[PDB]
């Protein structure tokens, strides 16, 4: 119950794999990046 | 002109009534030259281009010019090589072409000082070493494999013993194997006309380990000239400089530990007996990674038996396609 | 924040009020209030933002570079290097966002036309100028102080 | 892996328990059939 | 990893002795890709 049933919750934490996505493999730096410049995409300031 | 083609003839008939004969010997060259480009030769169009640090094997008798020889390439055919002497007259020709080769400089002096060519322009000086452009070497290598760190010890010598087995076995027939239990690193040619000719002489030399170690030069060259490769288990040399001026210049093995973090560990599964000496056994070691890769002629540099295994096979392999 | 200090909020303010605001806010994106003025305005060289004719910045264009900066994206140190990197980025967020209108990534990703004044260059001119008037400044005290003897 | 090495190079050169030398052998045959996949 | 680099750069210096005669990957999982992001990251600091 304590030890083996944690082993599971980690193994499948650590190899979950990404959602699909495709694998395009022809963007360069994505990470961060990617969601952070999306942010800069659609950024509407607050209006009073 | 029809003599130019009558010798043309009969040169190519004897080529090709000697395509199936034994090879005489082999000869070291130590310039790059090129047998195809020169326009003496008995037969254009069919000359050696090879560089240094080569091997040629000449077979038959030609003229005190040129003879023919065969290169280690795999598919070389029957090529020509130039006589040392002819070599030499050639070389002669490489700085005759320059502007000045002897005392007079061309520095704006023309006409005031001739200064006629003595003694001191032709190659009769510079003879404090006067290399020649050919050496006697064994017509195929014997192999000489270093060990790790220093022969002689338990951990060296189950390194090479193992590989000496594989050798017999797998290559049984056409190998043979001898050990070289005396001194190997005295090779010398150029120090005296005969140091220690006789036993007799009561001489320094002459009751010294050098006239057995002279004698043990060419019975290398004898098992060579029978065709079997032959391998050398001397039991002293441990660096590439050591055995690399001398006449052999033969094929030099490396069987290394990755890291000598794995190599300390690895005398001490041995025993207490090997502690003694592990001091000696790691200052010889890292001496040996410090000498350049490309001294060395091949390199096993990995850990399984069995790949180790193979990769000195496939390279011999390559030695026995390539001379065949 | 930024809709704060233009209560209307257009989209567009005075390069001027960039300094204040950039201290008011916390690192990493802001520049904190006890920052240097020389740290600030050499992130503010990096930033390189164009300038409108009526000396204002835009909302939009102003968040990139503040992004562009922070994370160290496709930043050449300088050279025709920045024209080819900025290309390359305008290659692939329209290989990710095909439906982003031309407008909109010029507006993000601004083409770099040598006439423009950005905003480096009116924090480049004022530091030159601040650095020569110190080095006359020096200057003047080092041959009123060698001369008193 | 060099431990492995050495193994079978004093595998080759070696071929009371010490009185007998039948039975040095034998320790030497035995000790082969251990590592056998079967 | 070590084992491919290993086979690859011994395989280039066998091929020297040959002169003579004469890629694969399972997709990272999110935990491994973040984990080598936050490598890098934390790296740049230096």
């Amino acid at each position: 119950p304590f030890f083996f049933v944690n082993i599971f919750v980690a193994l499948i934490i650590i190899t979950f794999q990404e959602q699909g996505d495709k694998m395009m493999e022809e963007y360069s730096l994505e990470k961060n990046e990617r969601a952070c410049i999306d942010f800069a995409i659609s950024a509407k300031p607050l209006t009073r | 002109e029809s003599a130019r083609r009558e010798v043309e003839s009969q040169a190519q008939q004897q080529l090709e009534r000697a395509k199936h004969k034994p090879v005489a010997f082999a000869v070291r060259t130590n310039v790059s030259y090129c047998g195809v480009l020169d326009e003496e030769c008995p037969v254009q169009g069919s000359g050696v281009n090879f560089e240094a640090k080569d091997f040629l094997h000449i077979k038959e008798k030609y003229s005190n010019d040129w003879w023919i020889g065969r290169l280690v390439k795999e598919g070389g055919d029957i090529a020509f090589i130039p006589s040392p002497q002819r070599l030499e007259s050639i070389r002669l020709k490489q700085e005759q072409k320059a502007r000045r080769s002897g005392n007079p400089s061309s520095l704006s002096d023309i006409g005031n000082r001739r200064s006629p060519p003595p003694s001191l322009a032709k190659q009769k000086q510079k003879q404090a070493e006067h290399v020649p452009p050919y050496d006697v070497v064994p017509s195929m290598r014997p192999v000489v494999l270093v060990g790790p760190s220093l022969k002689g010890y338990e951990v060296t010598d189950m390194m090479q013993k193992a590989l000496f087995d594989f050798l017999k076995h797998r290559f049984d027939g056409r190998i043979s194997i001898t050990r070289v239990t005396a001194d190997l690193s005295l090779a010398k040619r150029s120090v005296l006309n005969n140091p220690g000719k006789r036993t007799i002489i009561e001489r320094s030399s002459a009751r010294s380990s050098i006239a057995e170690v002279q004698s043990e030069i060419e019975r290398i060259f004898e098992l060579a000239k029978s065709l079997q490769l032959v391998v050398l288990d001397a039991d002293t040399i441990n660096h590439p400089a050591q055995l690399a001026k001398t006449s052999l210049a033969p094929i030099i093995v490396f069987v290394k530990v990755s890291s000598p973090k794995v190599l300390q560990r690895l005398i001490r599964s041995r025993g207490k007996s090997q502690m003694k000496h592990l001091t000696v056994q790691m200052m010889a070691y890292d001496k040996l990674v410090q000498c350049p890769p490309e001294s060395f002629d091949v390199i096993l540099d990995e850990n399984q038996l069995e790949d180790a295994c193979e990769h000195l096979a496939e390279y011999l392999e390559v030695y026995w396609r390539a001379t065949h | 924040v930024w809709a704060e200090y233009d209560p209307a909020a257009w989209g567009r303010m005075p390069y001027l009020d960039m300094y204040q605001m950039l201290r008011h806010m916390s690192p990493p994106l802001g520049l904190g209030k006890k920052c240097p003025a020389r740290v600030a305005y050499k992130r503010l060289l990096r930033m390189d933002l164009p300038v409108a004719d009526d000396n204002t910045v835009h909302f939009n264009s102003t968040l990139m570079a503040l992004i562009r900066t922070a994370l160290d994206i496709k930043i050449a140190k300088g050279g025709a290097d920045k024209q080819q990197m900025d290309a390359e980025l305008r290659k692939e967020m329209m290989a990710i966002w095909p439906n982003l209108s031309q407008k909109t990534l010029d507006l993000l990703v601004t083409p770099h036309k040598s006439t423009d004044l950005t905003v480096g260059k009116i924090y480049a001119a004022m530091m030159i100028m601040e650095y020569y008037r110190q080095s006359k400044a020096k200057k003047l005290q080092a041959m009123r102080e060698e001369q008193d003897r | 892996g060099y431990m492995e090495w050495i193994s079978k190079a004093e595998e080759v050169i070696l071929a009371s328990t010490f009185f007998h030398k039948k039975e040095r052998r034998m320790r030497f045959y035995i000790r082969r059939m251990v590592k056998t996949q079967a | 990893e070590e084992e491919e680099a290993a086979n690859q750069k011994l395989a280039l210096q066998k091929a020297k002795e040959v002169a003579e005669v004469s890629n694969q990957k399972p997709a990272k999982s999110v935990w491994e890709q973040r984990t080598s992001e936050m490598r890098k990251q934390n790296l740049l600091a230096s």
